[PDB]
């Protein structure tokens, strides 16, 4: 297979997306969730972790780590300590709102995600860290979780099986930092968001200490469904340790901004004119996109003609993959005042433990914002550059490495706009 | 915009404050929710719930909460500072914030808020004076597919106008509560122009199931 | 109002590598000495993960 895209509603593997179904139990469970969930919990944690590894599924935050090694990574005899898995739905990232969706939408496919993970790493219970602003998202998750209690589906013998799991829903307080899994960790077992240092890895200290595995919720809600349909299933899409379908938040300048599930290695340019609607005012008019949310660089339309929109093409083009989250930005747009923006949030956004972040992003924001207004020498944009290299890889977190990248990205791309702003503004202001 | 706190006589440990029987009850729901020997994990929330007593966070909230849960009271002062959710100034009845990250002012935002601060006749950060609307400004808020969008307390509206934010803040003033959906077209986050993907009906149980399960 | 002295060798301190090479120079001058001994630092055990232990008293309190 060599065109990648045009996915079909029999291979979607999130239906009632757009919810115009019910939620409920009664709906889910006639959408084909829940369905033999049983013979899954008993077959076997070797079993499971075998089909997910068979399937080639990798990490659906954005952090690329193959998910069967990852959830393999627990599946060791205990030392008298329980297990515990915790699902990641904190989802601060700008551009990403793929897990609102799901935990609004299918609440009974991510609790059945989390028994079957549970199951597969031999986990004593589940949290779901929620976002605090996501209320009314988080009351649907606790009415659909009280609704797979009453029936039976969790707690004790869940499924008819014999095995107790448990679920949790905790609500954050309003950070981003929380979504980094130890500074998740470090949030649930009660103090301030504030990230750990691996080693030692969450496999080993977890939260209270406890080994401890951190999944997303687009990673975990598609584990019954790929139990069910089989690995190869999941690996007859995309290219070669690119397997699988994927969320795609496209906004931005664009006629139609949405959430729509596609392939992998669908091309940028198909899907943002198929779903999206097209860039507004042609294709022509466009000018950037940021094919990865706040933490990735951005790409102009010289490489946004034939790029694949899966890891390995994104990262042979200078850049990632991130959440899938396409913010576009067209002709119309002061692009420099949009980075400076989006360093202001990461700013607004930052634990400030560790040194580098702390004040580097303080200082990008600064230069970023003299660079807007043009009041600098033009030396002073390699100065930057090099402030990045002084961030990137020496911090405790990859929340300054994901401020370091735009900021990289951005001079690469557009250092001729960024020097004759700040020489026009020269010359008209001295 | 400080992060210490000096005594005022709005604000002191000596002000009173208590939990009701009923938040009692839901506080050792909470505590029991997690392990023992890890009550400090219970911390997050509780304090959360006295912000639902009582709007605001002043410091008799952080004393009893510490009290209640057996932690030192610096630890609870440590996260209701970290957090941007605890409010510890008195904000108006109906707390209002608008996004302008990157994805949100891309489709204008700035339209909409200056149409809410020439409507409500304040400032960025200031209170209307009769205690009705506080409008801030903060980060992503999980709506960019449908921006620009604002929050109302717990309140999300999204796809917003000016006509529709004035229309918003006229029928909240008049003691009424809105409807917390996006005002356009689409419903949650479907294309504008019609369904590009699942048209068909869904399949149902049962369907590209594996031999052997 | 300075500090005046009167003793010469109150700005005399000498550096020596070794322990023996000192005791010998002291005896070799006819000094009357004696000697402290080397106070060196234990081998501390130090351990990231003990902030974070299940059940152990060593945890840390806020971070
Ligand atoms: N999903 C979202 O909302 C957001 C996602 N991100 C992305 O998240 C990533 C940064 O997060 P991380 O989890 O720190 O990325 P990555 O460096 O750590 O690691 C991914 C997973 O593998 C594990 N791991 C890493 N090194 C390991 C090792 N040597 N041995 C065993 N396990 C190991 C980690 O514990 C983690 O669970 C970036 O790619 C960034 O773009 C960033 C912002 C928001
Ligand atoms: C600063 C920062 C914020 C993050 N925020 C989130 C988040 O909000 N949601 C999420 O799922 N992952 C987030 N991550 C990524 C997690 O560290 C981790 O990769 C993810 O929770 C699980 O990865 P997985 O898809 O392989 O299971 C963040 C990472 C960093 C460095
Ligand atoms: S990089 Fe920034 S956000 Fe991450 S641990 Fe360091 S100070 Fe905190
Ligand atoms: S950027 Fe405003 S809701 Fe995400």
């Amino acid at each position: 297979k060599t065109s990648f895209g045009s996915l079909k509603d029999e291979d979607r593997i999130f239906t009632n997306l757009y919810g115009r179904h019910d939620w409920r139990l009664k709906g889910a469970q006639s959408r084909g969730d829940w369905y033999k969930t049983k013979e899954i919990l008993l077959k076997g944690p070797d079993w499971i972790l075998g089909e997910v590894k068979t399937s080639g599924l990798r990490g659906r935050g954005g952090a690329g780590f193959p998910t069967g090694l990852k959830w393999s990574f627990m599946n060791k005899p205990s030392d008298g300590r329980p297990k515990y898995l915790v699902v990641n739905a904190d989802e601060g990232e700008p551009g990403t709102c793929k897990d609102r969706e799901i935990i609004r939408h299918d609440p009974h496919k991510l609790v059945e995600g989390c028994l079957v993970g549970g199951r597969a790493m031999g986990a004593r219970a589940a949290y779901i860290y929620i976002r605090g602003e996501f209320y009314n998202e988080a009351s649907n998750l606790q009415v659909a979780i009280r609704e797979a209690y009453e029936a039976g589906l969790i707690g004790k013998n869940a499924c008819g099986s014999g095995y107790d799991f448990d679920v949790f829903v905790v609500r954050g307080a309003g950070a981003y930092i929380c979504g980094e899994e130890t500074a998740l960790i470090e949030s649930i077992e009660g103090k301030q968001g504030k990230p750990r240092l691996k080693p030692p890895f969450p496999a080993d200290v977890g939260v209270f200490g406890c080994p401890t595995t951190v999944a997303n919720v687009e990673t975990v809600a598609v584990s019954p469904t790929i139990c069910r349909r089989g690995g190869a299933w999941f690996a007859s899409f995309g290219r070669e340790r690119n397997s699988g379908t994927k969320l795609f938040n496209i906004s931005g300048h664009v006629n139609n901004p949405c959430t729509v599930e596609e392939e992998m290695s669908v091309p940028l340019k198909e899907l943002i004119e198929k779903h999206a609607g097209g860039v507004t005012g042609g294709w022509d008019n466009l000018l950037a996109v940021i094919p990865g949310g706040s933490s990735t660089p951005l790409i102009p339309k010289s490489v946004c003609e034939t790029v694949l929109m899966d890891f390995d093409a994104l990262i042979q083009a200078q850049t990632g993959l991130g959440t899938a989250a396409v913010i576009v930005m067209d002709r119309s747009t002061d692009i420099v005042k949009a980075i400076a923006r989006l360093i202001e949030f990461y700013k607004h956004e930052s634990c400030g433990q560790c040194t580098p972040c702390r004040e580097g992003v303080d200082w990008m924001n600064k230069v970023m914002a003299r660079f807007v207004r043009g009041d600098a020498r033009p030396a002073e944009i390699d100065s930057l550059w090099e402030i990045s290299k002084q961030i990137e890889g020496h911090t405790i977190c990859a929340l300054g490495d994901g401020a370091a990248w735009p900021v990289q990205g951005l001079i690469r791309h557009f250092r001729p706009e960024l020097e004759e702003r700040m020489q026009r503004f020269a010359q008209q202001h001295q | 915009a400080l992060f210490v706190h000096r005594d005022t006589p709005k604000n002191n440990p000596e002000t009173p404050f208590d939990f009701t029987p009923e938040n009692y009850k839901r506080i050792e729901a909470i505590v029991k929710n997690y392990p023992e020997g890890h009550k400090a994990a219970a911390v997050l929330p509780v304090l959360d719930l006295a912000q639902r007593q009582n709007g605001w966070l002043p410091i008799s909230a952080m004393n009893k909460v510490a009290e209640i849960l057996q932690v030192p009271p610096m630890r609870v002062y440590e996260v209701a500072t970290f957090y941007t959710m605890y409010n510890r100034k008195p904000v108006g009845k109906y707390h209002i914030q608008v996004c302008t990250t990157t994805p949100c002012m891309l489709r204008n935002s700035d339209s909409i808020l200056e149409a809410i601060q020439k409507k409500l006749g304040i400032k960025v950060g200031e209170t209307t004076p009769d205690k009705l609307f506080t409008l801030i400004e903060v980060e992503c808020l999980g709506a960019c597919v449908n921006a620009p969008m604002v929050q109302i307390n717990d309140n999300y509206y999204e796809d917003l106008t000016p006509k529709d934010i004035e229309e918003i803040i006229d029928e909240l003033k008049a003691g009424k509560i809105p409807k917390p959906g996006p005002r356009s077209g689409r419903f949650s986050c479907e294309p504008a122009g019609g369904l590009t993907s699942l048209t068909e009906p869904p399949k149902g149980p049962g369907f590209g199931v594996q031999a052997g399960l | 109002g300075w500090a005046s002295t009167a003793d010469p060798l109150s700005n005399l301190v000498l550096t020596f590598s070794t322990k023996e090479d000192a005791i010998a120079f002291a005896e070799k001058n006819g000094w009357s000495y004696d000697v402290e001994e080397r106070k060196v630092p234990k081998p501390k055990s130090k351990s990231y993960g003990a902030n974070f232990s299940w059940n152990k008293r060593t945890r840390v309190s806020t971070k």
